[PDB]
RNA sequence: AAACUUUCAACAACGGAUCUCUUGGUUCUCGCAUCGAUGAAGAACGCAGCGAAAUGCGAUACGUAAUGUGAAUUGCAGAAUUCCGUGAAUCAUCGAAUCUUUGAACGCACAUUGCGCCCCUUGGUAUUCCAGGGGGCAUGCCUGUUUGAGCGUCAUUU
RNA sequence: UAUCUAGCGAAACCACAGCCAAGGGAACGGGCUUGGCAGAAUCAGCGGGGAAAGAAGACCCUGUUGAGCUUGACUCUAGUU
RNA sequence: UGGAGGUCAGUGACGAAGCCUAGACCGUAAGGUCGGGUCGAACGGCCUCUAGUGCAGAUCUUGGUGGUAGUAGCAAAUAUUCAAAUGAGAACUUUGAAGACUGAAGUGGGGAAAGGUUCCACGUCAACAGCAGUUGGACGUGGGUUAGUCGAUCCUAAGAG
RNA sequence: CGAAUUUGGGUAUAGGGGCGAAAGACUAAUCGAACCAUCUAGUAGCUGGUUCCUGCCGAAGUUUCCCUCAGGAUAGCAGAA
RNA sequence: AUUGGCGAGAGACCGAUAGCGAACAAGUACAGUGAUGGAAAGAUGAAAAGAACUUUGAAAAGAGAGUGAAAAAGUACGUG
RNA sequence: UUGACCUCAAAUCAGGUAGGAGUACCCGCUGAACUUAAGCAUAUCAAUAAGCGGAGGAAAAGAAACCAACCGGGAUUGCCU
């Protein structure tokens, strides 16, 4: 919003952080169930409603 | 709603009964947790019998009144009869009851003799010293079984 | 136009976040939250609310606190220390 | 579960929508939104008359009966002829009902039990167990019900002086008190002619 | 005692009574004891108060008026509330089923 | 069968206890049978496994393929003694899982607690 | 490597946050040497280190206070042991077994007396 | 006649049915009583060598201390006679602490990382101004302490 | 634009499908019976038909089904006196 | 048909179950059996017990797939063309040349709300952009937002409390 | 198209309530009573569906009553014992 | 008394459209302003031994080769 | 003038305590309606759900201002009747 609270720009920070995809050495984990970042969030997609 | 010979079946399930059924699966369960509870009890208080001494009372009623059955505990004036006090007859395991009266002769000398022949079977160890080792009876009522006159 | 048109006039906040319960969910011109009553004392759960309790009850997140005390208690709530030094 | 089919808000949309008249669940954007529940044809709705826990379990038996029972399996006992179509090898024994010395009862270790049954003439059975486990064929097999096996000669005794013990880890053969004589295992399976060992005291007892 | 109770929420309400009258009011002075008090710890005669069961009494019903308005009274003109209502209601609405039905 | 009432014989629970043990619950799960001999001059019939033991493999298709160990796996379940690799067709050895069940101890590293694990079981030290 | 605790407890005060400091430096130093290297695992040794120290000097601290307020009533409220609020509001054990002297007097004048049946 | 339509088979597809398995549920039973103003449940934000979750934890941050075990963790990297040891582990146990910002939240406030005040202390020339650090300041109620108020009232003194 | 091509590429609808006349039939048939007939596959239009599709008819009736409203329907009721 | 008790010391990794079979046989039929192929780990006959036990329909539920059909459509915003480069591949990328348009109540330059990293660079085109793609508000990796004066903070308004 | 003008932000009014220059209009695509969850699997004399084979027997739409006429009860017809 | 909590044991229970909504990063993704609503998604193989290497293709990939008992098990992985 | 006492205050006074969570069970308060009555109003659902307040491992009740009418029983609670 160019003028945003604080605490909506912590809301920011954990948005780019998460923001990225699973980590490749993820993979060769045993017994690894998780295959891709179900978490995984877009502005293109949807909207975070903060 | 209503059709053929059959009787007017009154059941009161109008109410939603469903969440305050109770249905007793633990039956079995709750046997052996009180056999259990007995069994601590009793090791617990050894070797006193696990329960105290009721009297023989005349049940109540026309119905019942030919039956006579094992009534709370000893009135005062029995207990006295049997030369005792109610305090002490309570640590050695009498019954005492102090709202009932005592106003039958048969009734009276049946629980006076009954209390006489406890004392007379009991023992009761000293507070101070070495008590003597004795085995312990579980069940007072069944050493004195309540007797039909 | 009730739909398309005027679905373009929404851009404002009814609700914004809570202190409490971090939900969007903290109605601005009421100042009170609409999920965890705030700032009511009384965290705002109905029984009617069956579902709404089991998403906002104990053991819901981390159990800061309450994880360990089962512990405790099973130990005694004992306090000092141990002993032995070592194998 | 109670509430199974029930942790829903589903509601019917009605008729006018294309749609069927079962209730729907509402909400939006989750697939599960605008989906059929609540009713019994439906993925995730409940089951058609749920299972309830006040269902007769237990049946009710008359004592005289079951007592009749024990007494028909028992003497169903004496007859070799039952016991061999039940499926027990008594083939060979010399006598029925077999009786044993009533010093079988103070026996303490397994290995002199085992091989007093052997001697008795329950070893061709007692072989035909722990050589018939078999795995159990469907679904009841990972519910702790893994194995099936027949079940050997049933031991009476009167007073146990160790032989509940010794026989408790062998397989078939189980011990049963003369004077309990549980008809569970004189019957199994309502089959008549179960093969039993008697002590010598449990047969002067049972009179 | 309810309101008192709640002003007061460090103390349990013992007993109330009637001290006064007039149209629109009525005047009770309540009595309360300190549970964290060591004098009152102390006695044994009171440190039954002090005991958690017995924390707001009066919100449950549980001094004097409480048990008048619940009914808990002997007699058969009791026979509804004689170890509370909900509780009989509970017990004479329960289908009491057994492993061997009856 | 199971005469004490604590211990379970369901095969969910059993199952699940021995998938989530921790670290020290896999430890005593990774049992290993000492040899005739080590159990002759030790009087123990399995022993707990350890990173420096000389095993020798007697089931499976490295039946008869002595090693030492070179790391207990104990996330798998497993152990990787060396020497008893597979050789991935590009050149690369990558080791065998091997359950210690199925090896046999042919030699010891005895520390002083293992002295005394010998000793607590029954171990006469020779 | 990485320091151990007991050897800590062993040093004083003084110097036990001299070495305080020599940790939190060398720790800057491998902070600022961690984004060059494209793997610093010693890093976790230091921080491990300094988490082991001022626990020690916490520790020390509070077993001084206790012998600051050792035998004396009204302990902080930190100090004094973290049972439960349902407990600390729970009648202590002498004074649960604290009983009116009528009481008492019928207590040991009557006391439960032990007895048996000789059946 | 081919093409096309239809039918069937083999193989191949689409799809996840059936069968088998099951660290899940469900029901029953048994046992225990265990949250919080000493700061609870919850939330927010962070913490890993390389992690987004989940799990754990809180600037001591996938934790530190104590205890037991006894030589690992593991996907890679790294360290690894730390190894006959007060000693590895994403180990267990857990009795000591830490526990950010919150939250009944408690200095006022909160759509703000706002505004304050007091004490001690360090620095800037500094009782006063600005900073740094530490510790405090909610409400209601109880017992007591001190200071009090009221011709409510008593005595005393001109 | 439609048309054709290259690329991409749905939905409605769909018992099976798709030639008529007459008969009868639930009294207006694509199928039944009697006749006419009938030759693969189709493209662009088209608006006769498929009692075409879009909605468990909104008109009407029934329901011992509701709701809105009204009143000197019945019974109450806040308020006020 | 799912499961339970018994029995056939039943069958089974030399191949159980399952599945397919215009292959065979039995039964009036519900169905049962056998052969052939795939298959990999359990499963049957009989005497009884028990039930969440048999589907073509419920504008049935969920999942999937069809004809319609390579069809309708991808036609408002006047409009693009040539060459070179990159690239495997250019109607769509970049540059240049032209031609145009918005025509200063603009398709411009900034901002409030809102969004939240889309900003920027490098690598890349598996998905996406209605065609395409070497391009991108996509994907991967990083960088990027500096205030004594700009605002918030302070004041009060309608109001809330 | 200079005012009963339009609009932004703040704020107030919340469901039998609000607001209405009054249309039963609007009150988050929902309005002659919003949405959400629970009581609730509400009710229905009404509509649709109701899952294997074979064998044997095999009807009824009528009597009487009912705020009964789309339904029940009763007698009748039928099966089985 | 107890469908909450902790711990424990069982079942003629269900067996991935069932059973808790949730066998799995489940009250998660996601939708709604909000109260709330709220899924789907298990299994390669004993072990990754996850296809070295050669060739066509820009590449993906294919054809070979190869591991593996089986590639009629290739991560789009039990059967299909 | 000075001491009291009585009541009422203040204090970042010394020391404490209450709040909130969970809520399966328990103790009260408040409290419906759907439904049934083949209609519906008393009735029923129900002295229930929802709402509110308050605890524990259980809670509540509890040692008669009881039941009885008997040859009388004898706190409370729960089960079969």
């Amino acid at each position: 919003a160019a003028q945003k609270s604080f605490r909506i720009k912590q809301k920011m920070a954990k948005a780019k952080k998460q923001n990225r995809p699973l980590p490749q050495w993820i993979r060769l984990r045993t017994n690894n169930t998780i295959r891709y970042n179900a978490k995984r969030r877009n502005w293109r997609r949807t909207k975070m409603n903060i | 709603a209503i059709s053929k010979n059959l009787p007017i079946l009154k059941n009161h399930f109008r109410k939603h009964w469903q969440e305050r059924v109770k249905v007793h699966f633990d039956q079995a369960g709750k046997k052996v947790s009180r056999r259990n509870a007995r069994a601590t009890r009793a090791a617990k208080i050894a070797p006193r019998p696990l329960d105290l001494l009721r009297p023989v009372v005349r049940a109540p009623t026309v119905k019942y009144n030919r039956k006579v059955r094992a009534g709370r505990g000893f009135t005062l004036a029995e207990v006295k009869a049997a030369g005792l006090t109610a305090a002490y007859a309570r640590t050695i395991g009498i019954a005492v009851d102090h709202r009932r009266q005592n106003r039958n002769q048969e009734i009276f000398d049946a629980n006076v003799q009954r209390l006489k022949e406890y004392q007379s079977k009991i023992i009761v160890f000293p507070r101070n010293g070495k008590a003597p080792e004795a085995e312990q009876v579980l069940s007072a009522a069944a050493t004195f079984p309540i007797a039909q006159p | 136009g009730k739909g398309t048109p005027s679905f373009g006039k929404r851009h404002n906040k009814s609700h914004t976040l809570c202190n409490r319960c971090g939900r969007r969910s903290f109605h601005v011109q009421k100042k009170t939250c609409s999920s965890c009553g705030y700032p009511a004392a009384k965290t705002r759960s109905y029984n009617w609310g069956a579902k709404a309790k089991r998403r906002h009850t104990t053991g819901t997140g981390r159990m800061r606190y309450l994880k360990h005390v089962s512990r405790r208690f099973k130990n005694g709530f004992q306090t000092g220390s141990a002993s032995k030094a070592s194998a | 579960s109670e509430k199974a089919g029930h942790q829903t808000s589903a509601e019917s949309w009605g008729t006018g929508r294309a749609v069927a008249r079962i209730p729907r669940v509402g909400g939006g954007g989750t697939g599960r939104s605008g989906q059929g529940a609540f009713g019994n044809m439906c993925r995730g709705g409940r089951m058609f008359a749920p299972t309830k826990t006040w269902r007769k379990w237990n049946v009710k038996v008359n004592h005289n009966e079951k007592r009749y029972a024990t007494a028909s399996a028992i003497a169903a006992t004496a007859v070799a002829s039952l016991v061999l179509a039940r499926g027990h090898r008594v083939e060979k024994i010399p006598e029925i009902p077999l009786v044993v010395s009533t010093d079988l009862e103070s026996i303490q270790k397994t290995k002199e039990a085992v091989a007093a049954l052997k001697a008795v003439g329950a070893h061709s059975d007692l072989l035909k167990v722990l050589k018939s486990k078999k795995l159990r064929a469907g679904k009841g097999k990972y519910r702790n019900r893994r194995w099936t096996q027949r079940r050997g000669p049933l031991v009476v005794y009167a007073e146990d002086n160790g032989i509940v013990k010794a026989l408790r880890n062998v397989p078939g053969v189980e011990t049963a008190n003369v004077a309990s004589l549980n008809l569970l295992q004189l019957a199994p399976g309502a089959h008549l002619g179960r093969f039993v060992i008697w002590t010598e005291a449990a047969f002067t007892k049972l009179d | 005692e309810e309101r008192v109770g709640r002003r007061a929420a460090n103390l349990r309400v013992l007993n109330s009574y009637w001290v006064n009258q007039d149209s629109t009011y009525k005047y009770f002075e309540v009595i309360l004891v300190d549970p964290q008090h060591k004098a009152i710890r102390r006695d044994a005669r009171y440190n039954w108060i002090c005991d958690p069961v017995h924390k707001h009494r009066e919100a449950r019903g549980l001094t004097a008026t409480g048990k008048k308005s619940r009914g808990i009274n002997k007699g058969h003109k009791f026979n509804n509330t004689k170890a509370g209502r909900r509780k009989t209601w509970k017990r004479q609405n329960t289908l009491s089923l057994w492993r061997y039905r009856k | 069968a199971k005469q004490s009432l604590d211990v379970s014989s369901d095969r969910r629970k059993a199952r699940k206890a021995y998938f989530t043990a921790p670290s020290s619950q896999r430890r005593v799960l990774l049992s290993a049978p000492l040899s005739k001999e080590l159990r002759a001059q030790y009087g123990i019939k399995a022993l707990p496994i350890r990173r420096d033991d000389e095993v020798l493999v007697v089931r499976g298709s490295k039946k008869g393929q002595e090693g030492k160990i070179s790391s207990v796996y104990r996330l798998k379940f497993a152990v990787q003694v060396d020497k008893v690799t597979k050789e991935k067709v590009n050149g690369a050895s990558v080791p065998i899982n091997l359950h210690p069940s199925k090896l046999v101890i042919t030699k010891l590293h005895l520390d002083k607690d293992r002295k005394a694990l010998i000793q607590r079981k029954g171990g006469k030290l020779e | 490597a990485g320091v151990k605790a007991y050897e800590l407890r062993t040093k004083s005060k003084e110097q036990l946050a001299s070495q305080l400091v020599d940790l939190k430096k060398e720790l800057a130093e491998l902070k600022v040497q961690k984004l060059s290297r494209p793997s610093l695992p010693k890093i976790k040794t230091v921080r491990k280190s300094i988490a082991c120290v001022l626990t020690v000097i916490n520790e020390q601290q509070r077993e001084a206070v206790r012998q600051l307020y050792k035998g004396k009533k009204y302990q902080p409220k930190d100090l004094r042991a973290k049972k439960t609020r349902a407990l600390r509001r729970a009648l202590t054990k002498f004074e649960a077994s604290q009983v009116t002297e009528k009481q008492r007097k019928k207590q040991i004048a009557f006391p439960q007396r032990k007895y048996a049946i000789k059946a």
